[PDB]
RNA sequence: ACAUGAAAACAUUCUCCUCCGCAUAAGCCUGCGUCAGACACUGAACUGACAAUUAACAGCCCAAUAUCUACAAUCAACCAACAAGUCAUUAUUACCCUCACUGUCAACCCAACACAGGCAUGCUCAUAAGGAAAGGUUAAAAAAAGUAAAAGGAACUCGGCAAAUCUUACCCCGCCUGUUUACCAAAAACAUCACCUCUAGCAUCACCAGUAUUAGAGGCACCGCCGCUCCACGAGGGUUCAGCUGUCUCUUACUUUUAACCAGUGAAAUUGACCUGCCCGUGAAGAGGCGGGCAUAACACAGCAAGACGAGAAGACCCUAUGGAGCUUUAAUUUAUUAAUGCAAACAAC
RNA sequence: GCUAAACCUAGCCCCAAACCCACUCCACCUUACUACCAGACAACCUUAGCCAAACCAUUUACCCAAAUAAAGUAUAGGCGAUAGAAAUUGAAACCUGGCGCAAUAGAUAUAGUACCGCAAGGGAAAGAUGAAAAAUACCAAGCAUAAUAUAGCAAGGACUAACCCCUAUACCUUCUGCAUAAUGAAUUAACUAGAAAUAACUUUGCAAGGAGAGCCAAAGCUAAGACCCCCGAAACCAGACGAGCUACCUAAGAACAGCUAAAAGAGCACACCCGUCUAUGUAGCAAAAUAGUGGGAAGAUUUAUAGGUAGAGGCGA
């Protein structure tokens, strides 16, 4: 089926500028209580969610550089160690993870 | 380009006119 | 040389790269018209202090540093100079230093050394019959001012290279006349000795 | 859009040169010179258009059977259909008869 | 339908000129002092004392 | 083309004398040739249009839209120079005027059809115009009241006089 | 309307598919090598610059004059053939210098496109090689594909079309076999062995390097009987037995794709202007626009196809044009053309 | 305020005058632009048709070499549409031109390039600053600014007041008659269509004469003014270009697993060739395809390369 009549400008307007049409204001934005970036409340912050994973993927990398080798998982618990840091009285028997950095304040050492 | 001179004239005329009424002097 | 026929000549010379970009290859601009004056006629030569008649500021003697005859113009060094920033990028403001606008061979007059006022020039012969230039009123010799030449050599402060002929080699001769080609001289100066003949062809 | 947003510049006319000064002249040579010369003789122009008028169909087979033979082979054949098409035209279509 | 946009523009500053010219840029003025002159210290309290 | 909305910050008041209140300081800014569609874009620009400039950053960071991140770097540029260029002594203290897309210049491609026929479609390439005022943003304008529909009522029926006569 | 399998240290690993893959020829001509300047920063199948494919493979050959060459191939041995075949020399003279030139890349060719099409040969017969159907979500209608189903089993329907199952018999037509309307007809149409009719007594480009058992032009369509039957066969047209099944009684459930929402890119037909309601009447005779009544805040989304004599090719169908074209002929006007005779010319022919 | 809008040159047309170009080197008729072998190979021959006579068979103007005049006369002609002489008469001359065009114009031309077509062939679009770039304001349409409030060819009469009241059946064209549900138009800009002086009329000059040889005249003769459109077929003929698709043929090649059988234009069944039926698709993946189901598949089979048959024709189970 083709148009009878070339459609106005008029009543594209009363369409296109219809209310449901438009953007809704969102209220669900607040700022991050560590680093004042702008988030939203059920939805984790953009700033520390990608830090972690940079800070994660660090220490991935330094778990395959000390695997060397795919299907050789561990049957053993892990504990990354940081610099100036020792192995703990309960961490025995675990794989040890040395990264050459400070601990994060963030990450709070069990 | 057509070639005249009225038809120029007169629409400068008529563009002073909008000019003038665009922002009337005090 | 690679020129549009209706390319328009600028100060940058042509095939710079603010040439190239000022003068796309599809570039077609109106012509300029110019007035065409004669290789002979034409009186202005880099050098030669000239007095601008028109400009911001008349009455001034300057010398011209280039002339371009595509357009009659002649650029006169430190006169009629507008202002422009150089070295301008998103951190720096600019260096402000004064750039020339071309005058025209009717905006300027050249002028009597030993007169300091402008004069009109004719061409005339001398006694040996070399062409100068003599002044209609108090006629006199203006030779052509020295200028440095393009290519930027001193013979007077020329040194000779480890691959530079000298003088006497370059000069002296050992060319003898005679009815021999190259190639017979050469053969027979290496002693080459060609026993066979050259069988006649056919040619069509 | 369709008219220009400057005027045109200024024209100058010289009412008083060479030929609109002496536009005319010698018109009447036959009338004041014994009739020795024709004002016909004076027009100066096309071979085939020298005191002589006619409509256009008129002015093709003049052009044709004085200049013809020294036209371009184009031309010709240009020529050639356009006296083909004028006298149909003129012999054959119109409102009166 | 190939007609596209004339973007054939380069970056381009005002640095250098092209060499090798007769004609160069004059210069009026230098670009700075030629000896820096130190100003004594207490040339205020000079003042004062014309 | 036209350029008008750049050279709107060249623009140069007389200075002011201490009886006349303090003239709201005002900057324009655009953005143009964006790959995006004018109308598209239109929606982004009338969503944050009349809002403050911080509060059109936080509306304009969680939208899903391709275009909101363009007008978020645009109110950012725009928020610098006012401050560093335009004596702004608030960063937060502004908001959005007018803010509005308009049409730019589109490429025309073709698109193949079945059958040997063709489509011709076009790249389609838009501006985005945006002027912040400082000062906090105006109120809305508050719904008109029963009372105030009572008195225009009473207005119109006070304002009719006897026609075609004396 | 179009897309990118998953996780991740972006090292790698996992799931799935191959009816594809490699090479050669043909074709094309630098067209995902390096550096720099839907998606895209390294963005890149875009632009600029630089780099490259090295001959043994292949292409590019042959002194002259005479003179030789009956016996297949098919494991070639048996056997059995017809359609009778795809490969050989010698005599004499001449003759002794040698490794030149070109092809060599790629994700590639013809289809207007990075097109589900077309495309020769040798290997691999499932891969040792080559690839990814899902952008994300929801699980409405409607549409497409697939699977399952109580009881019955063609009652559906022009028709057992489809699907399931893996059946039998009969009639009509055409011997079989093959061929055609490339793009609405695959047949009963055409060719076809076999049979019948007509014409021809013969050299040097067809017939034919042949000669009445031959050749050419045709009709019919084998065989058999004295116009008619008979085997076999047919995606040909009808009928039937049994079985089979969602064809149906009477539909239901599930899966995938389209679907709807979110983000990106983004067409086409169509469009006099529209502020585009219902009933009855009227009217160029079928009214949203005229008359009389009725209804009536504005406004988007998803469905529906009654109307807008809906849209798409001046459609098809009948009439006109002192408009065309194809075919036929005892339509009219001709023999210019060819052949055969007569006369003249020329000395039996030309 | 955005897509935009404006510009003056590039150059071209018609005349006058005057008779034009074609070997740096190297390569270039073979597959052109390819350094280097025994040949014989040759050009010349009435145009037709559309069209008009309202069909048509007959006929139908086409520079032929001095303008004017004789003259549209003598003649020709289905004596009709139309065609059309000669004798005789005899012409002037000073470019340095334009009441020609100005980017949808003027040559197609920025170029016979891009691009399409096997080939012959067809064939474009466009540019805009300034003395210096070694100085880098207002205007079509469409939108935005600024969506919408009962009711209706959207307007008019009005009114304090936008609407509310009353009145009013869009334009052109074709027909006796169209709001018509008969055609055409989405909108804007530019371009786009009445050509001729026989007679007659009007106005000057002269006048039994007019006219700058010829012609007319029983008030006429000379001069001037003023009337006769655009696009569209199916067709006909002439000369070229096409058999890389397809029809057929020639040369010399290649392919056909396995099983049953038998030395089969045999059977089942891959590759491969074909396309019976259904569904999907219908501007699609595709100007004929995909899925399934089918026929053939050692033969009148399929297929790669090179060559031949060309339109008054070829080829054709
Ligand atoms: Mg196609
Ligand atoms: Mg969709
Ligand atoms: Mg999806
Ligand atoms: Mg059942
Ligand atoms: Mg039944
Ligand atoms: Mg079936
Ligand atoms: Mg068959
Ligand atoms: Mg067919
Ligand atoms: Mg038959
Ligand atoms: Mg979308
Ligand atoms: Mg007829
Ligand atoms: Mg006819
Ligand atoms: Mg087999
Ligand atoms: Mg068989
Ligand atoms: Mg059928
Ligand atoms: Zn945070």
């Amino acid at each position: 089926a083709a148009p009878k009549n070339r459609r106005t400008i008029e009543v594209n307007r009363c369409r296109r500028r219809n209310p449901q049409k438009l953007i809704k204001v969102k209220n669900n934005i607040d700022v991050c209580p560590e680093c004042g970036h702008l988030k939203q409340k059920h939805v984790l912050c953009a700033y520390c969610y990608e830090k972690v994973c940079k800070e994660t993927a660090e220490i991935r990398r330094q778990i395959g550089k000390q695997e060397g080798g795919p299907f050789k998982a561990p049957t053993i618990e892990t504990v990354v160690l940081y610099t100036g840091e020792t192995p703990s009285e309960q961490d025995q028997g675990k794989r040890i993870i040395e990264r050459d950095r400070k601990r994060p304040s963030w990450f709070t050492q069990n | 380009v057509k070639k005249g001179f009225r038809a120029a004239f007169r629409f400068q005329k008529e563009l002073e006119r909008q000019r003038l009424l665009r922002c009337p002097p005090p | 040389v690679t020129l549009p026929p209706h390319y328009r000549y600028g100060m940058s010379p042509p095939g710079s790269v603010a040439d190239k970009r000022k003068n796309p290859p599809w570039i077609r601009r109106r012509p300029v018209v110019v007035e065409p004056i004669s290789d002979e006629d034409w009186y202005l030569f880099c050098g030669d202090t000239v007095e601008i008649l028109e400009g911001k500021d008349a009455g001034k003697q300057g010398k011209v540093v280039q002339v371009i005859r595509q357009r009659n113009w002649v650029v006169v060094g430190g006169l009629n100079t507008h202002y422009r920033y150089i070295g301008k990028t998103m951190d720096y403001r600019g260096t402000m230093i004064p750039s020339e606008a071309p005058l025209l061979h009717r905006q300027v007059k050249l002028v009597d050394p030993m007169d300091r006022k402008p004069t009109e020039i004719e061409w005339r012969f001398t006694e040996a019959g070399e062409r100068v230039r003599v002044s209609t009123r108090s006629g006199r010799i203006i030779p052509k001012p020295e200028f440095p030449r393009a290519d930027g050599i001193v013979p007077e402060t020329w040194i000779d290279g480890p691959k530079d002929t000298s003088v006497e080699d370059a000069l002296e001769r050992t060319y003898v006349p005679c009815l021999k080609t190259l190639q017979e001289e050469v053969m027979e100066a290496m002693g080459i000795k060609e026993t066979r003949k050259y069988k006649k062809v056919y040619w069509y | 859009i369709g008219i220009r947003l400057t005027l045109p510049p200024p024209k100058v006319v010289d009412r008083w040169n060479e030929k609109r000064a002496m536009f005319g002249v010698y018109d009447n040579i036959g009338i004041l010179g014994n009739f020795e010369k024709h004002p016909k003789e004076l027009i100066r122009g096309p071979i085939w258009l020298r005191g002589w008028k006619g409509n256009e169909l008129q002015r093709c087979i003049r052009k044709r059977k004085m200049v013809g033979s020294r036209m371009f082979a184009d031309d010709l054949h240009n020529l050639n259909k356009r006296i083909r098409y004028l006298y149909k035209h003129f012999n054959r279509h119109g409102k009166f008869r | 339908t190939e007609k596209e946009f004339m973007q054939h523009a380069r970056k381009a500053g005002l640095v250098i000129p092209p060499e090798k010219s007769d004609r160069s840029i004059h210069l009026a003025c230098t670009a700075g002092i030629f000896d820096a002159y130190v100003p004594p210290e207490g040339d205020a309290r000079i003042s004062s004392l014309s | 083309i036209s350029r008008k909305w750049e050279k709107k910050n060249k623009i140069v008041y007389p200075p002011q004398l201490p009886g006349e209140p303090r003239r709201p300081a005002e900057i324009y800014h655009c953005r143009r040739q964006i790959k995006y569609s004018k109308d598209k874009m239109w929606y982004l620009a009338k969503l944050i249009r009349g809002m403050s400039i911080d509060q059109a950053l936080a509306q304009l960071e969680f939208n899903d839209k391709k275009g909101a991140k363009i007008i978020k770097e645009v109110l950012l540029e725009a928020q610098d120079m006012a401050v560093r260029d335009h004596n702004v002594e608030f960063r937060s203290n502004l908001y959005i005027a007018e803010s509005t897309s308009g049409r730019g210049q589109c490429l025309k491609r073709i698109r193949y059809h079945g059958r040997g026929r063709f489509g011709i479609m076009e790249k389609v390439y838009c501006h985005y115009f945006v002027k912040l005022v400082e000062g906090p943003p105006p109120p809305p304008e508050p719904p008109k009241t029963a009372v105030a529909h009572a008195k225009e009522y009473i207005q119109q029926l006070r304002s009719r006089t006897i026609v075609h006569t004396l």
